[PDB]
């Protein structure tokens, strides 16, 4: 719906840059209804699973901004988020063989910095962020 | 629950009913408690965990980094949130610390004052818990995959040790004799487990796809060799009578000891009659293990229906033992899970993994 419209308007790689007005509109829409974000993750898995690395970066940034801002993606990334733990363990680490890793190295660095930020941003009881960061630092950063 | 309380209170139902039923309900509700943490001390993956059999208060943990950590599992703080602090630790600076991966660690049954631990440095060290010093060392010619002390034998205090040799070493902690060997396997013994029922029955699982039950008193080889088919494919025993179609890297007797659970690298878990080694044909589906070493898994105790918590990749898969029905998969680890140990007092599970973490699973509500 409108979630998909905003996802298309933002993830488009023809203008691959962070736009604040669209992101604040998405934040306000997600705050208006929690069900906006539960399908948004499904949209983001579309963008993470897409061929273009810029779309993956865009969907990662959208997921991060919804988790840190909307207060509805927080209840997806810091509660009922084993999908998020597995996507963190599969994104930076090697994709499970035979399937190899398809993201770009700049996207790997962006994910590393996002994990380092989220270690302190929301870690009141979610320590698997830090555990995954340590595993990366000792196995496939 | 109010029906259960009333029926206990008025005597319609044995109190046993409420205990077993509520423990089962707690186990089914087993969930990653972020309300409890285990202090991270291992620099490497945790290969083994062991909660003490008496009082269940302290837990040992052996890592691939060679260190041993001794945790306190009791909430000594008044808050509802607490961290299972590390009481002691055989660290990198302890003179007796293992040089390589600690693959198995076991509290001495009948008393908490002693515990034994084996490593890929080809040693089984016996530790005095109070002094935290080795009281004995058994060197083996080959690296140890598993050891186990009988949880039941008041009489003998042998340690069955499985190393890459085809022979099972029995090490008597009572005056020290590590010469006895049980011969009959053809490749590395990856798991050893004494029966909890019979003082002298030992089940040993090896790389040659065989599990054998020995009466260490007996002088005449294995009692029984577990057979998948029970006779449908029958051959003069030189290559047949395999327990699994791969390496058998895990053993576990059920609580009462009347059945044996073996998991092998054929991605199967089988349940065997521990008396005549007959396959009970319980399905269990597909139990993913590809471990190149021993896979330590546990069963529940004191519940209405017995469960088995088996490491399933990065998760812990919970099955019903006697029906195979997969209850659930506990998903909280980031790398493959090596060991899970069951706290039967409170239906709690502790699982260690290659991600250098020990996660507590506590029943919810």
């Amino acid at each position: 719906q409108k979630l998909s419209k905003l996802v298309e308007e933002l993830t488009t790689s023809g203008e691959p840059r962070l736009n604040p007005e669209k992101m604040k509109e998405l934040k306000k829409i997600c705050k208006s209804s929690e069900e906006q974000l539960s399908r948004a993750y499904r949209l983001l898995i579309a963008q993470l699973t897409q061929e273009h690395a810029e779309i993956r970066l865009s969907a990662f940034q959208i997921v991060e901004e919804l988790f840190v801002r909307s207060h509805q993606f927080r209840m997806l990334v810091v509660s009922n988020f084993q999908e998020f733990l597995e996507l963190t363990l599969g994104t930076d680490p090697a994709q499970p063989l035979p399937p190899p890793r398809e993201a770009a190295q700049r996207l790997r660095q962006a994910t590393t910095r996002a994990v380092e930020g989220w270690n302190e941003k929301f870690g009141e009881a979610y320590k698997k962020l830090a555990l995954g960061y340590h595993f990366l630092r000792h196995n496939k950063k | 629950m109010l029906g259960f309380l009333s029926a206990r209170q008025t005597g319609l139902e044995d109190p046993l009913r409420l205990r077993r039923a509520e423990s089962t309900r707690r186990v089914l509700g087993l969930e990653l408690n972020k309300d409890r943490d285990v202090e991270r001390i291992h620099g490497g993956g945790i290969n083994t965990l062991d909660i003490e059999p008496v009082e269940g208060r302290y837990m040992l943990s052996g890592g691939s980094d060679g260190v041993i950590v001794l945790y306190d599992l009791e909430n000594s703080s008044r808050q509802s949130y607490y961290t299972c602090k590390a009481v002691c630790s055989i660290g990198r600076d302890h003179p007796d610390v293992h040089r390589y991966s600690v693959e198995t660690v076991q509290w001495y049954p009948h008393d908490t004052g002693m515990f034994t631990s084996s490593s890929f440095d080809k040693t089984l060290k016996v530790w005095d818990t109070n002094t935290l010093q080795t009281a004995d060392v058994f060197n083996f010619e080959e690296t140890v995959y598993s050891h186990h002390m009988s949880p039941v034998s008041t009489k003998h205090c042998l340690v069955a040790v499985g190393t890459r040799g085809p022979k099972v070493q029995l090490c008597d902690l009572k005056s020290g004799s590590c010469s006895h060997i049980l011969q009959g396997h053809r490749q590395e013994i990856l798991a050893v487990s004494w029966s909890p029922r019979y003082d002298y029955i030992l089940a040993t699982a090896s790389a040659d796809s065989r599990v054998k039950l020995w009466d260490v008193r007996r002088a005449s080889g294995c009692l029984i060799t577990l057979d998948q088919h029970n006779g449908k494919k029958s051959q003069a025993v030189e290559s047949a009578n395999t327990a699994h179609n791969g390496k058998v890297n895990g053993l576990c007797f059920t609580s009462d000891g009347l059945h044996l659970l073996t998991v092998g690298t054929d991605n199967r878990m089988r349940l065997w009659n521990s008396s005549n080694g007959e396959n009970t044909l319980v399905n269990y589906g597909k139990v993913c293990n590809n471990s190149k070493k021993g896979l330590k898994f546990t069963v529940s105790c004191g519940c209405s229906s017995e469960f088995v918590f088996v490491p399933y990749g990065s998760t812990i898969a919970v099955y019903t033992v006697y029906s195979g029905e997969q209850i659930t998969m506990l998903k909280g680890h980031y790398k493959t899970v090596d060991c899970c140990v069951f706290q039967s007092n409170f239906q709690e599970l502790y699982s260690g993994s290659r991600d250098c973490n020990i996660l507590a699973w506590v029943p919810s509500l």
